[PDB]
C-alpha cells in the first residue's frame, strides 16, 4: 500500500521537488493539499503516496534530507513548497563537500539518525508499508554517500521492504568535480547490495536528449530534470492508479529482476521532439535515442521490460505495436525468458499531452554505463589522484578496491548473461 | 518482415527454400530456437506440434502435417488402405500387403515372388530373413520394360499440399531406372529418365501418351490418399497451419496399370528441378499465407 | 448404438450411448515443513542483520 | 441432499466466482438481496439448489462459499458489489500484502499466517451441512496465491476431510493477459503439491477465452469481465447437474467416476458451444453444436484431440434439446470425425440435458440461446498444454533465473526439480495412455 519517499541531497532534492509539483498536479492537489480534480482515478490509490490530513488535505509521505540547508530552503520556497509536513525536513549546516566519505562516514553520520526519527514516524502511521523511494546523484557527497548509508539503515530496520532509487549518474559532459567517478563508484558498489530496483538516470543521456533531440543548445538542470520528473511520474504510474501490472513495488521486482545484482534498469520517455500515433509512441519508446542512460540496447540483449502506455488509446493497437517491435527485433530479447516484455495501460496521461510512453528495460546494455564510471575511476586510481579528501576522512584505499572490483564483477555478470543461449 | 528457423540442416529441398527467402530480402532467418517465428522448417522427427500457434500476435506456419506418417510408414499405409473404407480391402491400385494368399498362389503355377522390407518365391526363405516389423507385398513380377535395355524402373512425383488441402502436383517427375540411385549408382541419362522423354518413348513404342496411360492413374491415386487422410490432418481451422511435400512412388506393369509403392514424407528432388520445385513451394505453400510486397503454374491442382 | 440407463425428471433427462465394447501427508509433517521453511527465512535473515552489523 | 462448498482463492479465483455466483443467482431466481420468492420452504428444505445455498430464517438464500486472498482490492468489492447482501461478512476473508507472484510467498511466508483462519471458517460451513460431498476451489495456476496458497490448502483439506471430493477450476497462464513472467513456475509448483490432493480439476486457458472472446464475441481487447462472463458459464454447465435435479454427475464423486480412470490423468478437457456475441441471429441446432464440441477452436485449452486418445467424454446440454437428436448428431459425427478411444475403455458417451436453456447476464456480451452444450472428455492431447509449460519453465529454470525469488522466501532450490520431475512423469503417463 504506503510508500516512503525520501530526497537526499541538491540533486535528489531538485528532482524529488519536480516529481511531487508533477503528480501532485495528475492527482489533483493544489499546492495548499486540497483536491480539486474531477475524477476518482486520482484519488483512489492517492495513499500510496500521500497522508490524509483533516480537512481533507493531502501532505506527501516525503522526506527531505540535505547536510546543507541552501536546496531545502530553494525547495520550501518553490510553488509547492508549502505542500511538504515542515517536521519533514531534516538537514545540517556543514555539507558534504561533494565528498562520498563526508556523506557516509563524518558529517552524515551525525544527522542520520535524525532521518531514521522522521522515517519512522512515518511507517508507523503506514497501514501497510510497501517499501521506500529514494531520489539522489550519485556523483555529490550527500546523496550519493549520506543516501546509501540511509539505504543501509533502513535497511537493517526494515530488512523485508523493497528499496527503489532513482539515481543520477555522473558524466563529464555534464559535471560539477573530478571526484565524480570516485562518489559514483562507491555508491554502486552500496547500490548493488542493497536496493531491489534503480532507475538509472544518466545526466550523459539527459544532456545529448536536450541536445541533439529536443535541439537545446544550451541544456541546463532545470531542462535535464523536466525529463526526469516526465519519466518519474511514468514510472510509478502504475503505482499510483489502478491496474494489473507491476502495481507494487514488489510485484514490479519480482517480474523484472532475473538475478538479485542485476536490477539496474535503463527507463525511457517518448513523446520527446524538437520545436503521434500509436506506433509513433512505440517506436520512440524503444529507440535508443530515447534512453535516458547513455547505452544502446542493440549492444546487448533485453532480460525483461516493462513498457506504460498513458491516455485513451486503442488497447488492441498497443498490443500489436509492442507485439511488432518484440516479434521484429526478436534477436535483442533473450530467449530463455519467455515473454519477457509486459505492458500496462492507463487512461490518465500526464499534463500538457493526449497520449505517452514509459520504458522501463533491463538490459545488459546497462554494462556499458558502469563501464565508463569504471574507467573514468581507474584513470585518477591509478594515481591515487584526489585520494586525500578522503584518506583525510578517515578512509583506506582498501574500500576503493573493493568498490572498484565489486563494479567490475558486477560488469562481467551483464556480459555474462549477454553471451548466454537456451 | 517475416522470421523462419531452421530445424532440418539436412533437408536438400528447404535448405534451398531458406536460400531464397533470404533472398527476397523479406525474410530473416531466426535461430533454432527462438520461437517468434512465423515459418517453421521442421526437423524430420519429433516436430513439437504441441508448441505451434501459441506465440501471440504471431500467424504460425509448418512444412509438416501432424499425422501424415500413416501414409508415409510401409506398414502405416497398409493397415490405412485395408481398413479405410474409401480406400477399402480390396483396392486396385496397391499391391496385396501384410498364408492363404501364398497359397492360393502356389496352388496353381501361377505366382509367387513377395518382396519385404521394414524378394522370394519361398516363404520361409525371407520370412526367416525378417526375424533374423516388415511388410511382404506381391512383387508384381510383370514389370514393364524400357527398350533398349529390357529394363524395369519406378516413377516419383512430387506433391504439394498447402495450408488449404489443396493438392499441387508437381508437372515434372521422374524415372529412377536400372531401383533406387543409391543402390544402383553402385544411357544419356544418369539413371534418371524425365517426362519429355518418356512420353516420347510412349509415343514412339506403344502408340500412347503419358497423360493418358499413367499420369491419370497417378493423379487418381494421389488424390485418393490425400482425401482420405484429410480430416485427420487437415489445419483448417486450427491455431497453427501445415503444409507439406510428399514423394510418391509407382511402378507400372506391362498392361499400362499403375502400381503404388509408397509415399516419402521427406523427398529429395531431381537436381535439376530444385530451382524450380522450391521456387514453387515459396510461391503456393509460403507466399500464400506470408505474401510479399508488389505464370504459367508449374503445379497441376487435382480435384 | 445401445442406449442405455435413461432417466427422466421434470428438468430434462440422461442416459448412456455406447458406440463399441471396451476392445498423503499428515497436518504433523505440513506443519515441519512450513517451521522448517520459516527457519530458512529466519536465518536467512540472521546472516543479513549479523553483516549489516559488521 | 448432500451440500457443496466452494472455495474462492486469489484475484482469478475471487472474481470468477464472483461472475459464477451472480449466474447461479440469476438461474434460480435469487435476488442479490438474498430473496427467493419461488422458494416455498422459508428458512429451510433440501432442494437441488440448497447444495450451494444454505438459507436463514428470514429467507436469504447464502452462498456455501468462502473468498480468500492475500489483499483486499478484489474482495472489498464483493463486499461493496451487487450481491454484497449475499455473503456474510465471515466468508470473505483478506489479507494485507500479497504473494507478489511467488508461489513460495503464498505457501510458505504468507499461507502459514492464515491457513487455520480459512479452515476455521470452512469448518463453520461445513459444520452447518447436513451431509458434505466436498470442494470446488478456483483458483489460477499463475498468481503467487493462486499457486501456492491453494496447494497449501488443498493439502490441509486432505488432512481434515480425508474423505471428501475436492475439484478444481483452473487458470492456466496466457501471455496475452498475463501479468507476470514466472507464472510457468508457480503453474509446476502448485500442479506438483496438489495432484495427490485433486480429484478432477478443469483447466482453463486464458488464451483459448480470450480467443473465443474477439473471434465470437467481435470483442476486440477482451477484459476479465469478458473472459469471466464466459467461464461462468462453462463453470454453471458442468456444475448444473449439483443444483438441479438430474441424473448424471449428480454428485461430487460421480465427476472422478465417469471422467478419471487413472488418479493421476485428472484433466478433463471442456468444450463449450455455441458462443454467440450478443450484438447480433440463425439458431444453431443439436447436430450443429454437438459437432462444433469437437472443433478446437471452441475447447477450453487449444490442442488437437484428433491426436490422442479418449478414456471418457460427456455431454452436458441446456435448453431446447432430446435424447433422439443427439443420437442422431453423434451417429453423423462418428463417421466424420476422428474419434479413438483407448482400446480398454467403451467407445461411448454419458449425456446429461437439462430443459432450461443457458441463462445471460442482462447487457452482457452474450447473446441468449435456445440450446448449448458443454462436452467434458478425458483425452491425453491435453498434455499439450503440460509440454508447452514444461518447457517455458525449463528455458527459465536451466539459468536459475528468478529462483533466488523463491529460496528467498524459505523453499528450497530443491523444490524446483523435485516439480518437474513429477511433471515429466505427468507426461509419460499421458504418453503411454496415448500413444501407438
Ligand atoms: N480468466 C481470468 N484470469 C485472471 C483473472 N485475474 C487474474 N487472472 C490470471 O491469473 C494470473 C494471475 O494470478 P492472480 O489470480 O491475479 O494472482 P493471485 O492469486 O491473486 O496471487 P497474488 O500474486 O498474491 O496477487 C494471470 O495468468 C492472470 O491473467 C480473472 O479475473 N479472470
Ligand atoms: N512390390 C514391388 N514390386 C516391384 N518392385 C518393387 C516392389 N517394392 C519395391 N520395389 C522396387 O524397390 C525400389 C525401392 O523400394 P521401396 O520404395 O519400397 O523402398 P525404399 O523406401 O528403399 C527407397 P524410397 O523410400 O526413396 O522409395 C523401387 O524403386 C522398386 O523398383
Ligand atoms: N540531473 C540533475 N543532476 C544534478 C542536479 N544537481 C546536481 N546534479 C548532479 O549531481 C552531482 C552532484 O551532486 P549533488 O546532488 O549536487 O551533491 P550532493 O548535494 O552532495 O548530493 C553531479 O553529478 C551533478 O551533475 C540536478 O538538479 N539535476
Ligand atoms: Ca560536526
Ligand atoms: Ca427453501
Ligand atoms: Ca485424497
Ligand atoms: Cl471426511
Ligand atoms: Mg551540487
Ligand atoms: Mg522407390
Ligand atoms: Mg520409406
Ligand atoms: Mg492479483
Amino acid at each position: 500500500r504506503e510508500i516512503v519517499h525520501i530526497q537526499a541531497g541538491q540533486c535528489g532534492n531538485q528532482i524529488g521537488a519536480k516529481f511531487w509539483e508533477v503528480i501532485s498536479d495528475e492527482h489533483g492537489i493544489d499546492p495548499t493539499g486540497s483536491y480539486h480534480g474531477d475524477s476518482d482515478l486520482q484519488l483512489e490509490r492517492i495513499n500510496v503516496y500521500y497522508n490524509e490530513a483533516t480537512g481533507n488535505k493531502y501532505v506527501p509521505r516525503a522526506i527531505l534530507v540535505d547536510l546543507e540547508p541552501g536546496t531545502m530552503d530553494s525547495v520550501r520556497s518553490g510553488p509547492f513548497g508549502q505542500i511538504f509536513r515542515p517536521d519533514n525536513f531534516v538537514f545540517g549546516q556543514s555539507g558534504a563537500g561533494n565528498n562520498w566519505a563526508k556523506g557516509h562516514y563524518t558529517e552524515g553520520a551525525e544527522l542520520v539518525d535524525s532521518v531514521l526519527d522522521v522515517v519512522r514516524k512515518e511507517s508507523e502511521s503506514c497501514d501497510c508499508l510497501q517499501g521506500f523511494q529514494l531520489t539522489h546523484s550519485l556523483g555529490g557527497g550527500t546523496g550519493s554517500g549520506m543516501g546509501t548509508l540511509l539505504i543501509s539503515k533502513i535497511r537493517e530496520e526494515y530488512p523485508d521492504r523493497i528499496m527503489n532509487t532513482f539515481s543520477v549518474m555522473p558524466s563529464p559532459k555534464v559535471s560539477d568535480t573530478v571526484v565524480e567517478p570516485y562518489n559514483a563508484t562507491l555508491s554502486v558498489h552500496q547500490l548493488v547490495e542493497n536496493t531491489d530496483e534503480t532507475y538509472c538516470i544518466d545526466n550523459e543521456a539527459l544532456y545529448d536528449i536536450c541536445f541533439r533531440t529536443l535541439k537545446l543548445t544550451t541544456p541546463t538542470y532545470g531542462d535535464l530534470n523536466h525529463l526526469v520528473s516526465a519519466t518519474m511520474s511514468g514510472v510509478t504510474t502504475c503505482l499510483r492508479f489502478p491496474g494489473q501490472l507491476n502495481a507494487d513495488l514488489r510485484k514490479l521486482a519480482v517480474n523484472m529482476v532475473p538475478f538479485p545484482r542485476l536490477h539496474f534498469f535503463m527507463p525511457g520517455f517518448a513523446p520527446l521532439t524538437s520545436r503521434l500515433t500509436v506506433p509513433e509512441l512505440t517506436q520512440q519508446m524503444f529507440d535508443s535515442k530515447n534512453m535516458m542512460a547513455a547505452c544502446d540496447p542493440r549492444h546487448g540483449r533485453y532480460l525483461t521490460v516493462a513498457a506504460i502506455f498513458r491516455g485513451r488509446m486503442s488497447m488492441k493497437e498497443v498490443d500489436e505495436q509492442m507485439l511488432n517491435v518484440q516479434n521484429k527485433n526478436s534477436s535483442y530479447f533473450v530467449e530463455w525468458i519467455p515473454n519477457n516484455v509486459k505492458t500496462a495501460v492507463c487512461d490518465i496521461p500526464p499534463r500538457g499531452l493526449k497520449m505517452s510512453a514509459t520504458f522501463i528495460g533491463n538490459s545488459t546494455a546497462i554494462q556499458e554505463l558502469f563501464k565508463r564510471i569504471s574507467e573514468q575511476f581507474t584513470a585518477m586510481f591509478r594515481r591515487k589522484a584526489f585520494l586525500h579528501w578522503y584518506t583525510g576522512e578517515g578512509m583506506d584505499e582498501m574500500e576503493f578496491t573493493e568498490a572498484e572490483s565489486n563494479m567490475n564483477d558486477l560488469v562481467s555478470e551483464y556480459q555474462q548473461y549477454q553471451d548466454a543461449t537456451a | 518482415m517475416y522470421t523462419f528457423v531452421v530445424r532440418d540442416e539436412n533437408s536438400s529441398v528447404y535448405a534451398e527454400v531458406s536460400r531464397l527467402l533470404l533472398a527476397t530480402g523479406q525474410w530473416k532467418r531466426l535461430r533454432k530456437d527462438n520461437p517468434r517465428f512465423n515459418l517453421m522448417l521442421g526437423e524430420r522427427n519429433r516436430l513439437p506440434f504441441g508448441r505451434l500457434g501459441h506465440e501471440p500476435g504471431l500467424v504460425q506456419l509448418v512444412n509438416y502435417y501432424r499425422g501424415a506418417d500413416k501414409l508415409c510408414r510401409k506398414a502405416s499405409l497398409v493397415k490405412l488402405i485395408k481398413t479405410s473404407p474409401e480406400l477399402s480391402e480390396s483396392c486396385t491400385w496397391f499391391p496385396e500387403s501384410y498364408l492363404a494368399a501364398y497359397n492360393r498362389r502356389r496352388e496353381g503355377r501361377e505366382g509367387n515372388v513377395w518382396i519385404a522390407k521394414s524378394i522370394s518365391s519361398e516363404a520361409s526363405e525371407l520370412l526367416d530373413f525378417i526375424d533374423e516389423v516388415h511388410v511382404i507385398q506381391k512383387y508384381l513380377e510383370k514389370p514393364l520394360l524400357l527398350e533398349p535395355g529390357h529394363r524395369k524402373f519406378d516413377i516419383r512425383s512430387w506433391v504439394l499440399v498447402d495450408h488449404l488441402y489443396n493438392i499441387y502436383l508437381y508437372r515434372e517427375g521422374v524415372l529412377r531406372t536400372s531401383t533406387n540411385h543409391c543402390i544402383q549408382k553402385e544411357y544419356e541419362e544418369g539413371n534418371e529418365m524425365f517426362f519429355e522423354e518418356f512420353n516420347q518413348y510412349l509415343m514412339d513404342a506403344l502408340n500412347t501418351t503419358l497423360e493418358n496411360s499413367i499420369l491419370l492413374q497417378i493423379k487418381h491415386i494421389i488424390r485418393s490418399c490425400l482425401m482420405c487422410i484429410e480430416p485427420a490432418i487437415s489445419t483448417k481451422h486450427l491455431h497453427y497451419q501445415s503444409f507439406q511435400l510428399f514423394g510418391f512412388d509407382f511402378m507400372v506393369d506391362e498392361e499400362l496399370k499403375v502400381w503404388l509403392i509408397e509415399v516419402n514424407g521427406a523427398p529429395a528432388c531431381a537436381q535439376k528441378l530444385y530451382a524450380e520445385l522450391c521456387q514453387g513451394i515459396v510461391d503456393v505453400a509460403i507466399s500464400s499465407v506470408f505474401p510479399l510486397a508488389d505464370p504459367t503454374s508449374i503445379f497441376i491442382k487435382l480435384h | 448404438m445401445e442406449v442405455i440407463e435413461l432417466n427422466k425428471c421434470t428438468s430434462g433427462q440422461s442416459f448412456e450411448v455406447i458406440l463399441k465394447p471396451p476392445s498423503d501427508p499428515s497436518l504433523e509433517e505440513i506443519q515441519k515443513k512450513l517451521e522448517a521453511a520459516e527457519e530458512r527465512r529466519k536465518y536467512q535473515e540472521a546472516e543479513l542483520l549479523k553483516h549489516l552489523a559488521e | 441432499m448432500r451440500e457443496c462448498i466452494s472455495i474462492h482463492v486469489g484475484q482469478a479465483g475471487v472474481q470468477i466466482g464472483n461472475a459464477c455466483w451472480e449466474l447461479y443467482c440469476l438461474e434460480h431466481g435469487i435476488q442479490p438481496d438474498g430473496q427467493m420468492p419461488s422458494d416455498k420452504t422459508i428458512g429451510g428444505g433440501d432442494d437441488s439448489f440448497n447444495t450451494f445455498f444454505s438459507e436463514t430464517g428470514a429467507g436469504k438464500h447464502v452462498p456455501r462459499a468462502v473468498f480468500v486472498d492475500l489483499e483486499p482490492t478484489v474482495i472489498d468489492e464483493v463486499r461493496t458489489g451487487t450481491y454484497r447482501q449475499l455473503f456474510h461478512p465471515e466468508q470473505l476473508i483478506t489479507g494485507k500484502e500479497d504473494a507478489a507472484n511467488n508461489y513460495a510467498r503464498g505457501h510458505y511466508t504468507i499461507g502459514k499466517e492464515i491457513i487455520d483462519l480459512v479452515l476455521d471458517r470452512i469448518r463453520k460451513l461445513a459444520d452447518q451441512c447436513t451431509g458434505l460431498q466436498g470442494f470446488l476451489v478456483f483458483h489460477s495456476f499463475g498468481g503467487g496465491t493462486g499457486s501456492g496458497f491453494t496447494s497449501l490448502l488443498m493439502e490441509r483439506l486432505s488432512v481434515d476431510y480425508g474423505k471428501k471430493s475436492k475439484l478444481e477450476f483452473s487458470i492456466y497462464p496466457a501471455p496475452q493477459v498475463s501479468t507476470a513472467v514466472v507464472e510457468p513456475y508457480n503453474s509446476i509448483l502448485t500442479t506438483h503439491t496438489t495432484l495427490e490432493h485433486s480429484d478432477c480439476a478443469f483447466m482453463v486457458d486464458n488464451e483459448a477465452i480470450y480467443d473465443i472472446c474477439r473471434r465470437n464475441l467481435d470483442i476486440e481487447r477482451p477484459t476479465y469481465t469478458n473472459l469471466n462472463r464466459l467461464i461462468s458459464q462453462i463453470v454453471s454447465s458442468i456444475t448444473a447437474s449439483l443444483r438441479f435435479d438430474g441424473a448424471l454427475n449428480v454428485d461430487l464423486t460421480e465427476f472422478q467416476t465417469n471422467l478419471v480412470p487413472y488418479p493421476r490423468i485428472h484433466f478433463p478437457l471442456a468444450t463449450y458451444a455455441p458462443v454467440i456475441s450478443a450484438e447480433k441471429h440463425e439458431q444453431l441446432s443439436v447436430a450443429e453444436i454437438t459437432n462444433a464440441c469437437f472443433e478446437p477452436a471452441n475447447q477450453m485449452v487449444k490442442c488437437d484431440p484428433r491426436h490422442g486418445k479418449y478414456m471418457a467424454c460427456c455431454l452436458l446440454y441446456r435448453g431446447d434439446v432430446v435424447p433422439k437428436d443427439v443420437n442422431a448428431a453423434i451417429a453423423t459425427i462418428k463417421t466424420k470425425r476422428s474419434i479413438q478411444f483407448v482400446d480398454w475403455c467403451p467407445t461411448g458417451f454419458k449425456v446429461g440435458i437439462n430443459y432450461q436453456p443457458p441463462t445471460v447476464v442482462p447487457g452482457g456480451d452474450l447473446a441468449k440461446v435456445q440450446r448449448a452444450v458443454c462436452m467434458l472428455s478425458n483425452t491425453t492431447a491435453i498434455a499439450e498444454a503440460w509440454a508447452r509449460l514444461d518447457h517455458k519453465f525449463d528455458l527459465m529454470y536451466a539459468k536459475r533465473a528468478f529462483v533466488h525469488w523463491y529460496v528467498g522466501e524459505g523453499m528450497e532450490e530443491g523444490e524446483f526439480s523435485e516439480a518437474r520431475e513429477d511433471m515429466a512423469a505427468l507426461e509419460k503417463d499421458y504418453e503411454e495412455v496415448g500413444v501407438d
